[PDB]
């Protein structure tokens, strides 16, 4: 692929999810869309392998099911009302294609099984760009249509991906589907308080990105997508691997980290409106998740692998390039507790 | 009431549907496709939309021929499945056909609520407007502000078209 | 739906165990046909007499526990002369864990369904009684 | 899981069922330990069509200097349990 | 010592660390005007001095 | 004495396709280093057409 | 679900309203800006240590700069803060004193004359 | 509603159901695709010219605009599955699991 | 409704002659005169093997270049707005970017036939 034609379709990707963003229109929306799924498809395809094509296929599959029932949601709107403005659904059963559109679209359970598929097939950065930017949109749109949310339905679904994504990632050797299953634990996570504070959604979304973003620049830092491969890693990188598991640590939700926040938070939200029950099966579930960090971190920092001779010869070299937030993304991903507070700004 | 022609078009329209929704070979479903796109542009001219109708006939028959070409090229068999040749087709194409037949007498006989709400039916002529005017067509003129309000819409449109030339281009390149 | 848990809380606790029962095997019966649903979708049974086995065990298995916990609960409520008690729900929650140990005829299963099922069944009683909400409305 | 750890006593069920479908061969004067030219009377062509059967049934290609060698059907048992690494 | 071009020679980037010292001193002025500025119009809102 | 630390065969247990491995997935396999699979030999037949004498 | 995205009169992309000039400045000493400077410092330092240079000393400009960033993006991050929290107290008042019907001043009674239960520990 | 919206609305219904039940070919699930879009063409249409909304007249064309962006979307990715395996049968993807 | 007479009278004229072409003449079928034709010779393989698409590309984009008919239309109406120079500014850059479209299949070999 040519670099400006990498550019482009990533400005494409881009500007089709802020076109979601901004619109005000129904059509607009869809319109950003279906731009982002055109101008994404050739990106998760960009180092040629049959894998790599086959998690294209499947993802244009799912994403172009969720656009049309999005369509159908929107035109059954416009039937019992002639609206087009993205800002209450008048129709029960379109407010359910909608939520099932854009649940697909996330990747939330009982939709989930393309997210894992999808990001072992690709690479490292296009699992990076498939597991950040691509949740704005669908979040976007659920933040603006909250009110009109079913709560049942979207607190079984957040329910239903925390525990499968704590319970898939307990089976996992390969970093990626890690990865995919902590992400889809996490959107949960963030749709089960939509209902009741989109602040509280905003906040999650930020935090997870920021941890995600270290995550996965470690990752290429350090060229392994398997649980062994992470292991040699102290051998030639100490400081990468202490960071990886400070981040490790961090997901795990451990205060006084960064990624007890969102939680937290959540948490008090929910007892605000007398949701006891819930919070309290959400976190003894994230413990999964929490386990499954740990174990990586035993693998990869905590103890010492055996390694191999030709390591030596990596021993000569440097990293010819660098990832210049990389640092700041570590900072964020673990000491900001402190500055809590400061999520009055987002709403 | 009246000679329920819109009704017949619907229901040939649910009938093709349901033949390329069963999944014989596609050139079979490709035949389907084209039915329902023919019949469905004739609904849409019986409610007045001549120019929509017609445009979306053409653009159906372009992309079946495409279809069938890549049909023959990529998604052939020794014997290519008819809607009798297989259990699991012929299944899934009387189920459908039963389906819509419970439904229409559901709707026609009773009033009762399916999935969204419930309605008699009594034909489509009494939801009209009996509006009386214009030396111009509604649909046309709407169609034609496209280039006057819809700038935003060309300019996105557009933009779609030939990031999607870039993207084929991109994606069959192979290596 | 929520009508078939409706119709199973309208009969009052204490009285018609019959319908209680009822109700109960007809609420069992429902989950256990969604999960074989998901089953046959996502591990296919090689044919389908086998998947119609497979449905027919676990639909029959889950509609024995709804019917088992049904009819004990209504029992022990009536014959205690104490209803609004977490204690009939128990023991109703440990006789369907015993009937699915016996299903799948394990001691140990049995045991930890009995043990995990009294005290889920004692947590929604619990919970009748006091109004705790599992799906909260957004109240602030 | 993958089909279960075949034996010698399957392989040699199997070896005698298909031994027994070739029409050359009275079915109970066949026994485990006869010779294909001397007790059955058979050809190199007919010993051939046999070495094409157990092909078929195997699923694995013999060469032609081992199937010169394969002279009852306890040596083609000796040498389908070589190929397949069976020890019992 | 080293046998390669070794892009960092005996001497630093001079363009680049003149850049990033005036970006810094830049900044500071800039946010110290800035609260000046802040602290003048609160007082004048709120009437205190 | 010193501390102990993992060798080969504590590693091994995280190098497989999967945690925890049942009878199914014991046929599972890891995939290649690189995310390259080895081409098919599916070979594409062509077409055969008499051409004359008629 | 969104509580103040509504307010009326909210300018949409404004970061920092104009009542906002009506409140006191954050002052430059304030702890929560010595926090972000602080982190900002351990940015340089984990950026000093991926590259693998020497982790105290070797980039001091860049360290400056780090430090200089985040201490600049906190000042108006916590103004932003302030003036939101300053909104949210302002709309309660308000909204409290606009209905006295439903916050009732009850009159409070002495501990003399209310009746505690006493539960002995024993 | 006429019985009209009922059949369409059955039509997306029958397309739906037909793209999420698989069998071998893709090229099939392309075209239960492609349904759905001309029954969501048909519906906006008639709704529109139902309401006289003048300027949503353009709306479905723009939705045909994208349908064609789909559909030479799954085209693509079909003749590189096809390219790999010599078919288009969806059973061939099956390297990466959950 | 004349449109629909006029559709049935075509259909009925063509089905009839179909009707007579299979009734009236005296038929007399075999395998051999039946049999498919390959100019002398029985066909080695069958005629619904894949049958490769050296063109697909062009056949791709050919999709993209059909709905640009109906985005263009329309201009025959568009023409007659108060607003000319928007309305021609519009037009003008939609086949400005279709051009650009071919022009940069072109560049790039994308109107060769594959080998
Ligand atoms: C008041 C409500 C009452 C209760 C309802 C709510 C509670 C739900 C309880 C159900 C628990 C489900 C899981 C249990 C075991 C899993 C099933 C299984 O196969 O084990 C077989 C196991 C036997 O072991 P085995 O055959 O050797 O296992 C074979 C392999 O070794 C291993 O087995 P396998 O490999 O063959 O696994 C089968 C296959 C398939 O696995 C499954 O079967 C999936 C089950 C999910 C269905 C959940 C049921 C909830 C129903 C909701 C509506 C209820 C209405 C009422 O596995 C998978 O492919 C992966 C599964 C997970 C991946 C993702 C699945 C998510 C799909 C969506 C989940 C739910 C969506 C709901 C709606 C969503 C809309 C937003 O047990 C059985 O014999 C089957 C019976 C199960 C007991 C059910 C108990 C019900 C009791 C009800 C009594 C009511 C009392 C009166 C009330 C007043
Ligand atoms: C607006 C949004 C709404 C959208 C939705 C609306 C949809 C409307 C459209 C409806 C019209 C149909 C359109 C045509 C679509 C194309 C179908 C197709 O191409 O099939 C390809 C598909 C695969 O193609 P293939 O590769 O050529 O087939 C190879 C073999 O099949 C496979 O090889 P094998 O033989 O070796 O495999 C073993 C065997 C395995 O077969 C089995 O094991 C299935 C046998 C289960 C029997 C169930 C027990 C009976 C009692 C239950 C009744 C409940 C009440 C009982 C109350 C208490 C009882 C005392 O076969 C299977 O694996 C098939 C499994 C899938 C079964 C059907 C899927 C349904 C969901 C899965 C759950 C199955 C039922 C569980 C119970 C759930 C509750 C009823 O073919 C099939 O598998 C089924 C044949 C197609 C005919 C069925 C289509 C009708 C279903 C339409 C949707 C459901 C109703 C719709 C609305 C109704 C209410 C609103
Ligand atoms: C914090 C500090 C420390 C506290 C924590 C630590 C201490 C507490 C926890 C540790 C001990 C508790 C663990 C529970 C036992 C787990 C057994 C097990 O895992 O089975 C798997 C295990 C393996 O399963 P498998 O591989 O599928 O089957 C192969 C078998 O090995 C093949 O087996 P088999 O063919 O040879 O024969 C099996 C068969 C026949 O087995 C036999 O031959 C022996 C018969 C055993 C039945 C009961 C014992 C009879 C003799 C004494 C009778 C009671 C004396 C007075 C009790 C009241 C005291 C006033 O079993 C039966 O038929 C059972 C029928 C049930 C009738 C009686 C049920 C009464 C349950 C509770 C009674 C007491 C309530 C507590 C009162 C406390 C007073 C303050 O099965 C067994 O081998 C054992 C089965 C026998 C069950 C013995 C349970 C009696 C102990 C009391 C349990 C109640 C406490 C737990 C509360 C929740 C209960 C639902
Ligand atoms: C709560 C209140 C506030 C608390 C503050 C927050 C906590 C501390 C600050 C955190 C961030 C700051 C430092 C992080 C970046 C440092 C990078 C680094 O690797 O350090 C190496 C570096 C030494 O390397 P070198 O000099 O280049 O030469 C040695 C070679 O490089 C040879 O080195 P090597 O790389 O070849 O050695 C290999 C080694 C390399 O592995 C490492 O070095 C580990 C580095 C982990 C990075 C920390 C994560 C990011 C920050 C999150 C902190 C979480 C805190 C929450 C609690 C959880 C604790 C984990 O790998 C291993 O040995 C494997 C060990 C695995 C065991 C598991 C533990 C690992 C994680 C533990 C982290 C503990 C927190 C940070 C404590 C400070 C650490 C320097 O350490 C330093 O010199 C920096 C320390 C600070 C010095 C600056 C202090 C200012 C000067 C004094 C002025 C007084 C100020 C007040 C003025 C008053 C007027 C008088
Ligand atoms: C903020 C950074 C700016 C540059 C980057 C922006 C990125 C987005 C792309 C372009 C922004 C779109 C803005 C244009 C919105 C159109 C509406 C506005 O401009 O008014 C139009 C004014 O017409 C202008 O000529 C718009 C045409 C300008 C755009 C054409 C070329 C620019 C495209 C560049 C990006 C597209 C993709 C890449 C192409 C190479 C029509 O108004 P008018 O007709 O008076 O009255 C209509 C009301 N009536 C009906 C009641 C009468
Ligand atoms: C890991 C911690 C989070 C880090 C977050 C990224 C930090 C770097 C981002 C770069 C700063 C520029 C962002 C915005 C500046 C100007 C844009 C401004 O106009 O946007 C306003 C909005 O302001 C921004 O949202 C504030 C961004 C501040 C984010 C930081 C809060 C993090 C919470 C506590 C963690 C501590 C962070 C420490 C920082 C180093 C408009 O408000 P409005 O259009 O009406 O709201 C839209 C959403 N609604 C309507 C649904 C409500
Ligand atoms: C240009 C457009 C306008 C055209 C208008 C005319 C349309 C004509 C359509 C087709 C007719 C042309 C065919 C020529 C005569 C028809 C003969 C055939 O169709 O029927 C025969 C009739 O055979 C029937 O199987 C047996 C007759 C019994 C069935 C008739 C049912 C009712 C009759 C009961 C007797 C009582 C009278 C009732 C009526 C008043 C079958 O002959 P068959 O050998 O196979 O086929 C070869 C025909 N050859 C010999 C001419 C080459
Ligand atoms: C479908 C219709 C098909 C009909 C057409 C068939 C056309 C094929 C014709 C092919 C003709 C040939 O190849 S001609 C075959 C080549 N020549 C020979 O085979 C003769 C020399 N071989 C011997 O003499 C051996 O000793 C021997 C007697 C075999 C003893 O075999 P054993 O070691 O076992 O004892």
């Amino acid at each position: 692929m040519n670099p400006i034609i990498y550019t482009t379709l990533i400005m494409t990707v881009m500007s089709g999810t802020m076109l979601v963003m901004i619109s005000s229109h129904w059509l607009l929306i869809w319109i950003g869309f279906e731009m982002n799924l055109l101008a994404m498809i050739p990106v998760l395809m960009k180092n040629f392998n049959p894998r790599a094509t086959e998690a294209a296929t499947k993802y244009f599959l799912t994403q172009a099911t969720a656009s049309m029932m999005l369509m159908m949601a929107i035109i059954i709107n416009l039937l019992y009302s002639g609206q087009w403005t993205i800002t209450k659904m008048f129709n029960p059963v379109a407010m359910t294609m909608m939520t099932m559109a854009l649940a697909m679209k996330l990747g939330l359970s009982p939709f989930h099984f393309w997210v894992p598929e999808v990001t072992q097939g690709i690479s490292l950065q296009a699992g990076l760009l498939l597991l950040t930017w691509q949740k704005l949109a669908p979040l976007s749109v659920l933040c603006q249509i909250s009110q009109s949310i079913n709560p049942n339905l979207m607190l079984t679904m957040a329910m239903l991906s925390i525990l499968i994504g704590g319970w898939g990632g307990l089976n996992q050797t390969q970093l990626r589907k890690i990865m995919a299953y902590s992400s889809i634990a996490h959107m949960g996570w963030m749709t089960a308080v939509l209902p009741y504070n989109t602040t509280m959604t905003i906040l999650n979304l930020l935090i997870y990105i920021t941890m995600t973003l270290a995550m996965f620049m470690l990752l290429i830092h350090s060229s392994a997508t398997t649980t062994l491969s992470l292991s040699h890693t102290w051998n030639k990188m100490p400081v990468i691997t202490s960071l990886m598991m400070v981040t490790l640590l961090s997901m795990g939700g451990l205060p006084p980290l960064s990624g007890f926040m969102p939680k937290w938070m959540i948490i008090q939200e929910m007892t605000k409106n007398e949701s006891i029950i819930m919070p309290t099966l959400m976190a003894m579930t994230a413990l999964l998740n929490l386990y499954f960090y740990m174990r990586l971190a035993y693998s990869s920092s905590l103890t010492m692998f055996p390694s191999t001779n030709n390591m030596k010869m990596k021993w000569q070299f440097e990293h010819t390039k660098q990832m210049k937030l990389l640092p700041t993304m570590i900072v964020l991903s673990t000491l900001v507790l402190p500055m809590t507070p400061a999520l009055s700004s987002l709403n | 009431m009246t000679m329920y022609i819109a009704f017949i078009l619907s229901t040939i329209f649910v009938i093709g549907f349901v033949g390329f929704s069963s999944k014989p070979s596609p050139i079979y479903g490709g035949l389907g496709l084209i039915v329902s796109g023919g019949v469905g542009c004739g609904i849409v001219l019986n409610f007045g939309g001549s120019f929509l109708g017609l445009m979306v006939f053409l653009i159906y028959l372009g992309g079946m021929l495409v279809v069938f070409g890549y049909t023959t090229a990529m998604a052939t068999e020794m014997y290519p499945e008819v809607w009798v040749s297989n259990k699991t087709v012929f299944g899934a194409f009387v189920s459908g056909l039963m389906m819509e037949f419970c439904m229409v007498y559901y709707a026609l006989k009773e009033e009762e609520v399916e999935i969204i709400f419930k309605f008699n039916g009594l034909g489509d002529w009494v939801i009209y407007d009996t509006g009386d005017s214009g030396f111009f067509s509604e649909e046309a003129m709407g169609i034609a502000a496209l280039y006057s309000y819809g700038t935003w819409l060309v300019i996105v449109t557009g933009w779609s078209l030939l990031i999607g030339v870039v993207v084929i281009m991109e994606i069959t390149r192979g290596n | 739906a929520k009508t078939l848990l409706h119709k199973y809380s309208d009969i009052p606790e204490g009285t018609e165990c019959h319908r209680k029962a009822y109700a109960s095997t007809s609420i069992g019966g429902a989950t256990g046909l969604i999960v074989s649903a998901y089953s046959i979708a996502l591990k296919p049974p090689a044919s389908f007499l086998e998947g119609v086995a497979r449905t027919g065990r676990y639909t029959f298995t889950s509609a024995a526990i709804g019917a088992i916990f049904g009819l004990t609960s209504c029992i022990s409520a009536q014959v205690r002369e104490k209803p609004d008690d977490p204690l009939n729900y128990f023991i109703g929650g440990c006789a369907g864990g015993l009937t699915l140990g016996a299903r799948t005829r394990s001691y140990g299963i049995g045991a930890a369904a009995c043990a995990y099922m009294g005290l889920t069944a004692a947590l929604v009683k619990m919970g009748q009684l006091e109004g705790w909400q599992v799906f909260a409305e957004p109240k602030v | 899981s993958d089909a279960p750890p075949l034996t010698l006593e399957a392989i040699k069920d199997r070896v005698l069922y298909v031994l027994k479908l070739y029409d050359k061969i009275d079915p109970e004067k066949l026994s485990v330990n006869s010779h294909f030219m001397k007790d059955l009377g058979l050809d190199s062509l007919d010993q051939v069509e046999i070495i094409m059967a157990m092909e078929d049934e195997f699923g694995f290609e013999i060469p032609d200097i081992d199937a010169e060698k394969l002279m009852c059907p306890q040596e083609i048992v000796d040498y389908i349990a070589d190929k397949k690494d069976v020890y019992e | 010592k080293f046998y390669i071009r070794e892009p960092p020679h005996g001497s630093p980037d001079w363009l680049k660390v003149g850049l990033t010292l005036g970006t810094s001193v830049f900044l500071w002025i800039y946010l110290i005007k800035q609260h000046k500025e802040d602290v003048l119009e609160y007082k004048r809102r709120n009437g205190l001095e | 004495a010193r501390q102990w630390q993992p060798d080969v065969e504590w590693a091994e247990q995280f190098g497989g396709a999967v945690m925890y491995p049942t009878k199914e997935t014991a046929h599972w396999k890891p995939p290649p280093w690189n995310d390259v699979d080895p081409p098919k030999d599916t070979l594409v037949s062509n077409l055969t057409l008499n051409f004359g004498p008629q | 679900m969104t509580m103040m995205s509504g307010r009326p009169g909210r300018v949409p992309l404004q970061f920092l309203p104009n009542e906002a000039r009506s409140l006191p400045p954050p002052k430059l000493t304030d702890p929560r800006l010595v926090y972000m400077g602080f982190l900002g410092y351990c940015s340089g330092l984990i950026d000093n240590a991926i590259r693998r240079r020497p982790v105290v000393s070797a980039g001091l400009h860049r360290q400056l700069l780090y430090v200089t960033s985040f201490v600049f993006f906190g000042y108006y991050l916590l103004k932003r803060q302030d003036y939101m929290y300053a909104l949210r107290d302002h709309d309660m008042f308000a909204y409290v004193k606009s209905h006295p019907e439903d916050f009732p001043e009850k009159d409070k009674k002495t501990y003399g004359e209310i009746l505690e239960e006493f539960h002995p520990v024993r | 509603m006429p019985l009209v919206y009922m059949n369409i609305i059955m039509a997306f219904a029958i397309a739906l159901a037909g793209l999420l039940m698989y069998r071998s070919h893709l090229m099939s699930s392309l075209l239960c695709l492609e349904g759905m879009m001309l029954s969501l063409f048909i519906m906006s249409t008639l709704i529109i010219l139902n309401t006289h909304f003048t300027l949503a007249n353009m709306m479905p064309i723009i939705l045909l605009v994208f349908a064609a962006c789909e559909a030479a979307l799954g085209l693509s990715l079909l003749v590189m599955v096809s390219n790999t395996y010599g078919t288009d049968y969806v059973q061939n993807l099956n390297l990466l699991q959950c | 409704m004349n449109i629909m007479l006029t559709l049935l009278t075509n259909v009925t004229l063509a089905s009839l002659l179909v009707l007579i072409a299979f009734w009236l003449p005296q038929l007399n079928a075999y395998s051999e005169k039946t049999s498919p034709y390959e100019c002398g010779f029985d066909p080695m393989g069958s005629a619904r093997l894949p049958f490769s698409m050296k063109f697909f590309l062009v056949a791709i984009t050919f999709l993209l270049f059909d709905l640009e008919i109906a985005l263009l239309l329309p201009l025959p109406w568009a023409s007659q707005t108060n607003n000319l120079k928007t309305m021609l500014t519009m037009a003008l850059f939609l086949l400005i970017l279709l051009a650009a479209s071919l022009a940069y299949e072109w560049t790039q070999k994308g109107l060769e036939w594959a080998e």
